[PDB]
């Protein structure tokens, strides 16, 4: 299971950030079986906050720290699971993690993005 | 003259300059014996010390006008260089140039390059390499670039002739180096790694002798153009026929009758994705990946009750087995022609369409699958014989001496060799007495016997080494061989199974006194002797293909593994690593390429897998067939040169038997001497009239008709005869009348001929035996003993009644005479095969005796994982708890030598070998549960056996049989041995059609418009236009597919009608132009017939699809369109000759097929008699069994090609519970039990496949070969 | 395997008789649970009357004077997947002549599917006092004998004619 994510993503304050998380699993993405776990952590050792997931439909938990600024921007049927984010605040700087499981695959992938807010 | 060795100097350059000036003012052939890469002519003698590896004058006077020079190498080889400065910068008189020339000409340079390439080919065989191999690949790139640099410095890059780029292999070297540097700096990784395999092809360049072999192979492949064109055309025609007949038929499935929630077939099919979901709506057999196929006809497959047949879903085998499109039909027809897993397609098509469609498969198998392969073999054979003839023509153009002498007297006596040969035979027979359930005392006696035998051989070795010194002992290859065997035996005694089987090679010492067993040694030695380069090229090609397949598809096989295996584990055959890639390539060469190609496609794409597999098939089979034919022709032709007299120094065995017979004569004479000292005119007319009646055509015809009727009455005794009581009674009384008729005929022949004339005749003996069996059966039935054991068993011999037609039919009697003549050589080669296979059988017993047992779940047939139930004791402990557990064994295994023979036969024929190989590689030990691929490298045993037995043993078999046929033909006086005297006249008249000169041209008519049309129609432009129109019509017929729109169907119909109009118009033009001269040409009247058939077929199909409902009749009638595309033969001279060869070989093939049909009929009757009630397992199912004459003939035609005979024999090997039920009750019959007879089944199937091999392969090859030479002549 | 043989149609008075009813499945590898019921319409009557039922290896005879103590099971034994559903009359009388029906109730067990089907087989039984010979057997024997005699007569005629011709030619020579 191969997951392609940028190690560092630098965006300007007040701009929109698209978090590129992609994979190349051999089997077709069965929406009845696909599992997504998007988590955010302020640091590598910090705990992860569960905020976005796919079980059967894109479900956004709408955390207070993200408000209504988090939506889905990829497509599982074409192997893009990217997450968009409007008007990136300086507080949005941190580490974003995408975890993907795509049955009947056995290996479980993990993509990590460090989002940086520029002045 | 040796003074011509002058150095290349400035005066030489000035002379070349003045000569080029004269050449410019001027505004032949170079010497072949002086050409570069060869040795100097012997006239030049030895090289003086001062001129080796130095610029010399061009020794060829041809190049006296050009700036070219010669550098001579130690070892007497000549390299032709260029005197033009390299790169326009470095003159030939330069230190760099001289050093580079010396380096290039040195042999250590070539040795280093060969070692480098062979080392890199080892690192190529790593699926994932360690991180430190980057340094090694950098070292390899550095060595390669240094070699290329020294070549460029020595001979210039691309400046004039004799430069670096002028050699085609230097192109490959340059491409390799640029690819390496590009992938190192600029950077698909898999494609670059697959390009790294190109560094293996440099073995051809650096190893001497391989370049010529590759060139010869390419020249041979240039000779197959006509055969390839004909093969493609025939496959296209058969694919179009199959597309017309079976389009969409493999999408039939059994669908549920009762549906809930208002759901319909479309609604269900729009939601299902998984096989578990499909299994709830379609009927699947247990442990199957595809839904059961059904049919709408009476003879097709039957759905269960509550299921109905419908055309929906996907085709079987991942969707790859179908006739839905021309491409898939072409793939299926290529598979049929190569006969690779063709029985599965046979059974699938029969189940889906009907059993009357076996005619298509009969025609295909006996017209393409055999004739095209034999044509390919014949053409390659002639290419090799022309190459060999050209090669031959060019070649033509104090106290110790007492003991020494005493032991020389003792051990060199001829009787000693006879005693040693007897000991060898006894030791082999003693080793062949090993089985799995062997008691301790038997093991002890075997060990003691083997110890005694190795002691005897060692004592003989010591006696022979003290009789003469080692300097004379070690001078003979036989003594070296025996020395190796004895020392290995001693090593094993001091210390395995393998070393125990090593002593078995001593059986080859009988080759001295066995002329036929020496042929096997000659073939094997040639394979690594004269043809060692061909074998090496084959090995290099196989290595390259294995590496390429691994590099391309190994990662895919591991990522997409759940697409091809339910457990998400790698299958048995994959390409994830080098050994399994090589196994796949070797299996393809064996001839199994479709089952692995399906998984290849599933994981890594149709285009890539198809390209790679087709390349492997074509190139590997070309090289393997070339090696096979080279071995055959070399060993059976070049060995016949009368080198040495027949045993000039008589062998010790011959001297021993001569002394033995002399002593026998002496003893007989002495004993005879000792015992003698101690002590009516009307009867002749009766015989004459009996002879007149018997020898009459009316009598012969009546008896032949009776034979046919009595033979045909045997086919009605199905298992369904209890429903036909009138037919039963009629057939009983018919049996009585037939017995009376034949008894009367035999009495008449007795009185007509005389007892001596009758009984010195094999045909009369056969008739007498058959009528005696019939009379005994009739008498026993009359006396009431109709069920007395052996008397009841004697009734199955009624299947031999058809054997009375061999003497009646001249074509069958003609073929049987050839078989009888060839019998002795068949026995010889069969004995050699048995002796050779005994070694492998004993080795297989020693390796796998008793290790094929396993503990299975009977419900699923799945082996328990060895973590639980690791041995048979735990298997029994689990059986005491569960109820569906069993400690099972393979039915065909290596438990003794007898069963090892059957295992070896199944492996050598490639039918059922995979089960044995899986068991062998899983085997752990005795009373131990097998583990998956625990003994992985047991595949090497089967690879080595397949090579040595199946390839060399088949080479020997074919060589001996064709030699016997040639000797028979020479004995007859150059007369065809497969044709009757009446057929010879037809053949002679028919042979004259290939040499008639063109007749006078048709005169122009009188009418002006008629003459103008004549000039229009007699034109090459007209002929070419007609040919391209035929090609376009063929394309429009190829375009048509399954599920096409009604619009496309209508436009295709209109296009075809337009083509019909065009061809009819051209026929009318030719008719009105040529008047009545048109019908004087066979091709012209063939075109006329085709035009009429096309018009009639179109009208009839339109009628049958409008005023009638009959899709099958419509499909069959629509086959008349193939006539419009069969006309491409007219303008194709290359394939017309091959078709004429086929037409020339038809009369003998007819007789061969007649005999084959008689044998198949007899075997079918025997099969219905014996195996009609065996359990439905493996290859015996509801549709392919021995319950009916039609079913039996279908199965027998299937196994005539040796396909699925393992799967048909497997249900018959059951003889005891819980495999079978001896007291099973069959409703509607009095027969009890569903068990088989293992001995009868083994004899039946082995004998049938041997007969099929001896007829349908060997006579087919001989007939096709001779008639292809004739058609070619 | 299973072959659907039809029953005989003539039973002799005072002896034993077996009434055949074989019903095979379309596919022999499928599982089923089968039971049967036999009805009987005596000649001279118009109504079919149930006489027995067999299920789960127990035969249940209805209270019928004509068949009490005369019918035993003669079909497939030891299983619930009945394919031979024959009965056996141990003492034939004149009350056993009429039309019989063999109702077969088969319940196939498929994957997530059960099919409850039914078959009916009709057997007409006529009782006699003496067992008649088969017309097919009679005509077959007659034709075999006439064929034997015709062939022998033809051969003897040809032998006599050829012998006389050969003797005449020889004595002329
Ligand atoms: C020296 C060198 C010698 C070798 C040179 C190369 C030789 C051959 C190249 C063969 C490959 C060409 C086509 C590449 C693949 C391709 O482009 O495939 C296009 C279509 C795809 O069809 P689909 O979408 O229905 O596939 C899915 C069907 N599903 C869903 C039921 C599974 O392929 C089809 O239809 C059928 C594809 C296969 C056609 C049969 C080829 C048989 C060739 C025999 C060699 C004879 C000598
Ligand atoms: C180019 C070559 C083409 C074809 C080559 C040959 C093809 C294969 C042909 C033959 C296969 C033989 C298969 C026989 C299977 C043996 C089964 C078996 O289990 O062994 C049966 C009998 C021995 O009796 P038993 O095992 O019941 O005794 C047990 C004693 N108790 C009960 C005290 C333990 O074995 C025997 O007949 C001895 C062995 C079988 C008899 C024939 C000898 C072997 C080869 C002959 C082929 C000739 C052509
Ligand atoms: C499913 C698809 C079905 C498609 C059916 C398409 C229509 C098929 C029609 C069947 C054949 C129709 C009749 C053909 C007669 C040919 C003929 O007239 O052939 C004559 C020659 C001997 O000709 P000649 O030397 O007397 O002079 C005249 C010839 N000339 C001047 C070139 C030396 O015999 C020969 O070659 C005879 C060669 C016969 C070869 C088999 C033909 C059928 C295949
Ligand atoms: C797989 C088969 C697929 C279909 C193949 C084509 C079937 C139709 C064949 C033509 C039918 C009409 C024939 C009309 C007369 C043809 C004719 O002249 O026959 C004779 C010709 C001879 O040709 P050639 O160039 O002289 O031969 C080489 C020199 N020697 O030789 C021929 O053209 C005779 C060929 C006969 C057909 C092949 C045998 C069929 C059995
Ligand atoms: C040269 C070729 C033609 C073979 C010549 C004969 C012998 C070299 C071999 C071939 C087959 C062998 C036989 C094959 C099988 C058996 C059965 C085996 O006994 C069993 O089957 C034991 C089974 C049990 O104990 O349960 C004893 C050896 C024997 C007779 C073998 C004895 C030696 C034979 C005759
Ligand atoms: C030329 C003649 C004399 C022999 C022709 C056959 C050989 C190619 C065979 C016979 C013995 C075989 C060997 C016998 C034993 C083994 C051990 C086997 O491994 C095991 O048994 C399991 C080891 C483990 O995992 O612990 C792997 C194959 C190998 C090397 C075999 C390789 C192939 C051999 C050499
Ligand atoms: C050259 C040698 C030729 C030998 C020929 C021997 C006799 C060859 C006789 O061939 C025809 C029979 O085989 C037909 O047998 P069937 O059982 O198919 O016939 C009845 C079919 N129905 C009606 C039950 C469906
Ligand atoms: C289980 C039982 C199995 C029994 C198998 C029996 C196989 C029999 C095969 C057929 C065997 C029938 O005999 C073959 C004949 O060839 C032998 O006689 P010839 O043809 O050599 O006689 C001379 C002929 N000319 C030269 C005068 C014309
Ligand atoms: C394997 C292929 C098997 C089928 C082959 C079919 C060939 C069908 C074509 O046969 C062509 C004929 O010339 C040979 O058959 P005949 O022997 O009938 O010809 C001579 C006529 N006499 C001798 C009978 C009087
Ligand atoms: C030598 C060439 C290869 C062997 C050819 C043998 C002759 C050809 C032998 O063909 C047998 C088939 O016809 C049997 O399948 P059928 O569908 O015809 O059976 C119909 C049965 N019912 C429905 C009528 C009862
Ligand atoms: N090596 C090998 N040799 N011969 C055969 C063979 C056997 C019987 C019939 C046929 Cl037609 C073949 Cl080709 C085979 N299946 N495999
Ligand atoms: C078909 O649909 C109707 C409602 O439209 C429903 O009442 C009915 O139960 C359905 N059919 C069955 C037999 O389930
Ligand atoms: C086998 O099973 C029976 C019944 O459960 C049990 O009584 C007996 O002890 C078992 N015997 C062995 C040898 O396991
Ligand atoms: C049938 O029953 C009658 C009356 O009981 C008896 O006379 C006759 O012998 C019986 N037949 C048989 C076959 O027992």
């Amino acid at each position: 299971m191969e997951v392609t994510v940028p190690a560092t993503l630098n965006v300007l304050n007040g701009s929109d950030a698209r978090l590129p998380c992609t994979f190349n699993s051999c089997y077709t993405v069965n929406h009845k079986q696909f599992s997504l776990n998007w988590t955010y952590q302020e640091c590598n050792n910090c705990s992860e906050e569960m905020f976005l997931q796919f079980r059967m439909k894109i479900i956004n938990l709408k955390l207070e720290r993200f408000q209504d600024r988090v939506e889905f921007s990829g497509n599982p049927s074409k192997y893009d699971v990217s997450v968009m984010l409007r008007n990136v605040q300086p507080e949005d700087e941190g580490i974003y993690n995408c975890y993907i499981m795509n049955p009947p695959d056995r290996h479980r992938g993990h993509g990590k993005i460090h989002l940086q807010v520029l002045m | 003259g040796p003074q011509s060795f002058v150095h290349f100097t400035k005066q030489s350059l000035a002379l070349i300059e003045q000569r080029i000036a004269e050449r410019k003012s001027k505004e032949p052939k170079p010497s072949s014996d002086l050409e570069a890469g060869k040795q100097l002519p012997f006239i030049y003698g030895d090289i003086p010390p001062g001129m080796v590896s130095e610029p010399l004058e061009d020794l060829d006077p041809y190049y006296a006008d050009k700036k070219t020079f010669i550098v001579l190498n130690k070892g007497k080889t000549i390299f032709r260089f260029n005197a033009t400065p390299a790169l326009y910068m470095l003159s030939p008189f330069s230190p760099l140039r001289r050093i580079s020339i010396k380096i290039l000409v040195h042999s250590l340079f070539s040795m280093l390059i060969m070692c480098t390439i062979l080392t890199n080919c080892i690192f190529m065989t790593m699926n994932n390499p360690p991180d430190w191999t980057k340094n090694v690949e950098y070292t390899f790139t550095g060595i390669y670039t240094f070699e290329s640099l020294v070549k460029i410095l020595a001979r210039g890059f691309c400046v004039g002739e004799f430069t670096f780029l002028r050699d085609p292999w230097n192109w490959l070297d340059f491409v390799v180096i640029v690819f390496a540097y590009l992938t190192e700096f600029v950077n698909n990784v898999s494609a670059l790694r697959t390009f790294r395999v190109l560094r293996a092809l440099k073995t051809i360049s650096v190893i001497p002798g391989l370049k010529t072999i590759v060139g010869a192979l390419i020249q041979s492949v240039k000779k197959l153009s006509d055969v390839m064109i004909l093969t493609v055309f025939c496959l296209s025609v058969f694919a179009l026929i199959g597309l017309q007949l079976f389009m969409g038929n493999l999408k039939h499935k059994c669908f549920r009758n009762s549906l809930e929630n208002n759901e319909t077939l479309e609604s269900i099919m729009n939601t299902l994705e998984s096989e578990e979901d499909f299994r709830k709506y379609f009927y699947y057999l247990e442990g199957s990946k595809d839904a059961l196929l059904c049919g709408f006809s009476t003879d097709s497959g039957q759905c269960p009750e509550g299921y109905t047949c419908v055309k929906i879903g996907r085709n079987p085998d991942y969707g790859y087995t179908s006739f839905d499109t021309f491409s898939w039909a072409f793939l299926a027809l290529f598979r049929l022609m190569t006969q690779d897993y063709w029985e599965n397609l046979y059974q699938q098509t029969l189940r889906a369409a009907g059993k009357t469609y076996m005619i298509f498969f009969v025609v295909v198998i006996f017209l393409g699958s055999f004739y095209l392969i034999n044509l390919i073999l014949a053409v390659v054979a002639m290419a090799y014989e022309e190459q060999n003839q050209a090669n031959i023509e060019e070649a033509k153009q104090p106290y110790w001496i007492k003991f020494k002498k005493c032991i020389y007297f003792i051990v060199m006596d001829p009787f000693v060799d006879l005693a040693i040969t007897i000991c060898i035979v006894l030791n082999t027979l003693f080793m062949a007495m090993e089985h799995h359930p062997m008691t301790e005392e038997f093991k002890n006696v075997l060990a003691i016997g083997n110890l005694v035998f190795t002691g005897i051989f060692a004592a003989e070795m010591v006696l022979k080494l003290i009789a003469m010194d080692p300097y004379e002992y070690f001078q003979v290859g036989w003594n070296i061989f025996d020395s190796l065997i004895v020392t290995l035996s001693l090593v094993e005694l001091f210390l395995l199974s393998v070393l125990r089987s090593f002593r078995l090679l001593r059986v080859f010492k009988l080759a001295k006194s066995w002329p036929t067993l020496n042929m096997l040694i000659k073939i094997i030695g040639n394979s690594v002797g004269a043809l060692g380069n061909l074998t090496l090229v084959l090995a290099i090609i196989v290595f390259i293909f294995a590496v390429v397949g691994m590099q391309l598809f190994g990662k895919s096989y591991k990522e997409c593994v759940c697409k091809i295996n339910d457990d998400c584990t790698l299958p048995r055959w994959h390409m994830n690593d080098f050994f399994h890639s090589f196994l796949i390539v070797f299996r393809v060469l064996c001839g199994e390429w479709i089952e692995t190609m399906w998984d290849c496609m599933e994981v890594a794409g149709q285009a890539m897998c198809l390209i790679v597999y087709m390349m492997v098939m074509v190139i590997g089979n070309l090289v393997v067939l070339n090696l096979f034919l080279a071995l055959l022709l070399s060993s059976f032709s070049s060995d016949n040169l009368t080198a040495i007299e027949e045993d000039p120094d008589a062998n010790n065995l011959q001297i021993a038997v001569t002394r033995i017979k002399k002593g026998i004569n002496y003893v007989k004479q002495t004993l005879r001497e000792f015992i003698l000292k101690a002590f009516g005119k009307i009867w002749w007319n009766i015989r004459k009239t009996c002879y007149k009646i018997v020898e009459h055509s009316w009598f012969e015809s009546f008896i032949v008709l009776m034979i046919l009727l009595s033979s045909g009455a045997l086919a009605f005794e199905d298992i369904y005869i209890e429903r036909k009581k009138t037919i039963k009674i009629i057939l009983e009384y018919a049996d009585k009348i037939f017995t009376y008729i034949f008894i009367l005929e035999m009495l008449l022949k007795w009185i007509a001929y005389g007892y001596k004339t009758y009984f010195t005749n094999a045909w009369c003996w056969l008739d007498f035996l058959i009528v005696d069996v019939s009379l005994v059966t009739l008498v026993a039935n009359t006396l009431g003993y109709s069920d007395l054991g052996p008397i009841k068993s004697l009734r199955t011999l009624r299947a031999l009644r058809p054997l009375r037609a061999l003497s009646r039919f001249e074509g069958m009697r003609v073929v049987v005479n050839a078989l009888i003549g060839a019998i002795p050589s068949i026995m010889n080669v069969l004995l050699v095969c048995l002796i050779f296979w005994l070694i492998f059988s004993i080795m297989g017993v020693n390796l796998f005796a008793g290790k094929f047992y396993e503990c299975i779940n009977t419900t699923d047939g799945s082996r328990f994982p060895a973590s639980q139930v690791p041995n048979r004791s735990e298997c029994f402990a689990l059986m005491n708890v569960s109820q569906n557990v069993r400690w099972k064994n393979l039915k065909v295994n290596f438990d003794n030598v007898g069963l090892g023979y059957l295992s070896l036969l199944q492996v050598a024929t490639f039918k059922g070998w995979t089960i044995i190989m899986y068991a062998a590689v899983d085997s752990v030990n005795v009373d131990k549960q097998p583990k998956y691929e625990y003994s992985l490298y047991m595949y090497i045993y089967f690879v080595v056996f397949i090579i040595f037995g199946s390839f060399f043993t088949l080479n020997l078999f074919i060589g001996v049989i064709i030699d016997n046929f040639n000797q028979q033909k020479k004995k007859l006086g150059g007369q065809d041995i497969f044709m009757t005297e009446e057929q010879k006249k037809y053949y002679n008249a028919m042979k004259k059609l290939g040499s008639k000169k063109p007749q006078k041209p048709i005169p122009r008519p009188g009418n002006k418009i008629q003459g103008c049309i004549f000039d229009l129609v007699t034109n090459q432009a007209f002929d070419i236009s007609i040919m391209v129109l035929i090609c376009l019509n063929m394309v429009t017929m190829m375009v048509e597919k399954e599920g096409q729109s009604q619009h496309m169907t209508e436009v295709l119909y209109w296009i075809n009608v337009v083509f019909i109009i065009l061809f009819t118009g051209e026929c009318v033009l030719k008719l009105i132009s040529l008047r009545h001269y048109y019908f004087t040409v066979g091709w012209n009247i063939f075109d006329f017939v085709v035009v009429i058939i096309s018009i009639v077929g179109m009208f009839l199909a339109d009628l049958i699809e409008t005023y009638f409902v009959s899709p099958t009749l419509f499909r069959v009638i629509r086959l008349a369109r193939i006539g419009r595309i069969l006309r491409l033969v007219k303008g194709a001279k290359g394939i017309r000759t091959l078709l004429f060869a086929l037409m020339m070989s038809l009369p003998a093939l007819f007789n061969i097929g007649l005999l084959l049909f008689l044998v198949m009929f007899i075997y079918a009757i025997f099969g219905m008699s014996n195996f009609a009630y065996v359990k439905k397992e493996d290859g015996i199912n509801d549709m392919f069994n021995f319950e009916t004459f039609g079913n039996s003939m279908i199965c027998l035609f299937q196994i005539t090609t040796s396909a699925g005979w393992d799967g048909l024999l497997a249900p018959i090997l059951n003889s005891k519970p819980p495999d079978c039920d001896p007291k099973k009750v069959h409703p509607g019959s009095s027969v009890e039990g569903d068990c088989g007879n293992p001995s009868v089944g083994i004899f039946y199937f082995v004998s049938y496949i041997i007969i099929s091999f001896l007829v349908v392969v060997n006579m087919y090859i001989a007939v096709i070969l001779e008639n292809f030479s004739v058609a070619t002549e | 395997g299973c072959v659907e043989v039809d029953s005989e149609t003539e039973a002799v008075y005072g002896m034993t008789f077996k009434i055949l009813c074989i019903s095979c499945k379309r596919r022999s590898e499928t599982n089923a649970e089968t039971f049967t019921e036999w009805t009987f319409r005596q000649k001279g009557t118009e109504e079919f009357v149930k006489i027995l039922r067999y299920e789960n290896e127990v035969l249940q005879l209805e209270e019928d004077e004509r068949f009490e103590g005369r019918v035993v099971w003669n079909g497939s034994r030891g299983t619930k997947d009945l394919q031979d559903l024959s009965i056996f009359i141990t003492n034939v009388t004149y009350n056993h002549s009429g039309d019989y029906e063999c109702h077969v109730y088969r319940l196939l067990f498929f994957e997530n599917y059960e099919h409850n089907t039914s078959v009916v087989k009709k057997i007409h039984i006529e009782v006699v006092d003496k067992a008649n010979r088969d017309m097919a057997s009679i005509v077959s024997e007659i034709m075999m004998y006439v064929l034997i005699v015709v062939l022998t007569i033809w051969l003897v005629a040809e032998m006599i004619y050829c012998y006389k011709k050969i003797a005449a030619a020889t004595e002329t020579a």
